[PDB]
């Protein structure tokens, strides 16, 4: 059925069941060969597959960045049928507060000035 | 687009070939069939060691147009298919039983044979591992062995180990009497 | 198999398999009878590959570079069929802020005016 | 002090090796499988090659 859905499904067919960009396979050559593996879905086998997630997101912590955790908890929600959500976490980009960085650039401008003053304050007491 | 070629090929390929910029192998692939005990006759001398058989002879039921489609055989023409004979040699043993045979020329079964075993082909003494194909009386392939380990593509696996021999023994082996009392 | 996929198979063939850098063989050699170990993939098998680097990964802990701890969090994504984590967890590279050493260099400048500046401070004591 | 091995071998396999002498002399006949009443060949049947290169004789090994 994969094999056939390569060559008789137009775009137009698959995108209206997947609602994402179209994926095309190569012209010559068979589809789902190499790169895909196909299965029968158990719900044991979901079970298994959400408590492998979950022990990964247990895994990688705060050490990982946290973009692959968006990875595995829109994983977590797909697999759970809440694709609603999966769609958020993945769309979900953080951006970094202007405030936050505008700080941080004031202490290292008051840094260099304290370092600059102590230097004038020694150039002083010489020739005090 | 050139890292794209590096780090992902199959996104690569799947370029048009502007953006990119004969004999075609239609099947390349390994092919494994556990066969009929009785179409292989091993080395007798073989201690229970396929490694050192000195030779096994495989007799397997083809037709024509795979011996074209593989394209290594040689004195296709004289082959005939007749006498060679699925239903018509008392060594191989078809698991067809009716006798169905195609009635046209391309597509008719005969048995044939390969000696995937050792001889001295130098004439110096020495033998080497070689392969042999003959239908009938004729030999249509005749080559030494093109995998690279050089060794005869047959593994044997007894299911009760019988020492000092290559063939296994069923469990049936022990319980023949204990079946009839019962 | 293996030994006749080593010279049966163009790269172009594995390559489109593995969608990797495809590793050659040496020539007059038999393909993996020295570097590869081949065995019955069980789950009971997976099972304690998967519980052997979860112990690992606890082992060595945050006493050794975070690279190592990325090779076994992607064997883990890996061998668990999830094989696009893993090559994220592979592909992130980890890299410094550079506010964070503008801030030790700052420190370190300031460190060595005060440094001068007691100097100068004792100078100026001794002319007093 | 003495293990003595009696295998079955073939001329070819002395050639191979290399460390053998007086090769020409053997004959392999008598030397047979099922020809020697010590040696016990796993065969029964009695099977041997036609080919010379090829022919099963026995031997013997003297360890000691």
């Amino acid at each position: 059925i994969i094999s056939m859905n390569s060559e008789f499904l137009s775009e137009e067919e698959v995108v209206r069941v997947t609602n994402e960009q179209f994926v095309t396979v190569r012209r010559d050559e068979l589809a789902g060969e190499f790169d895909l593996k196909l299965s029968i879905s158990t719900a044991e086998a979901d079970n298994q597959k959400a408590q492998e997630l979950a022990f990964m997101l247990q895994t990688m912590g705060n050490s990982l960045p946290f973009e692959m955790s968006q990875m595995v908890l829109s994983d977590i929600a797909r697999l759970r049928n809440m694709p609603d959500l999966a769609k958020r976490i993945e769309s979900y980009q953080p951006q970094p507060d202007p405030l936050a960085q505008r700080k941080a650039e004031l202490e290292i401008a008051l840094l260099e000035a304290q370092i600059a003053e102590t230097q004038s304050k020694a150039i002083e007491n010489r020739a005090s | 687009a050139l890292q794209l070629k590096l780090e992902n090929p199959n996104a690569y390929n799947s370029l048009p070939d502007d953006i990119i910029a004969y004999e075609k192998v239609i099947k390349n692939q390994p092919t494994v069939e556990v066969v009929n005990s009785q179409n292989v006759v091993i080395d007798p001398t073989c201690n229970g060691d396929i490694s050192q058989a000195q030779f096994v002879i495989y007799s397997f039921e083809t037709s024509k147009s795979d011996l074209e489609k593989d394209g290594r055989y040689k004195n296709l023409d004289k082959i005939s298919a007749s006498m060679s004979n699925p239903l018509n040699t008392p060594d191989h043993q078809v698991e067809d039983q009716s006798g169905f045979n195609f009635k046209d020329e391309p597509r008719k079964k005969f048995v044939a044979y390969e000696y995937w075993g050792w001889w001295d082909i130098n004439g110096n003494g020495k033998t080497v591992p070689i392969v042999a194909t003959f239908v009938g009386n004729t030999m249509i392939r005749l080559e030494e062995n093109p995998f690279p380990d050089k060794k005869i593509p047959f593994v044997v696996v007894p299911y009760l180990p019988v020492p000092r021999s290559i063939y296994g023994e069923p469990d049936g082996a022990l319980l023949e009497d204990n079946q009839k009392i019962i």
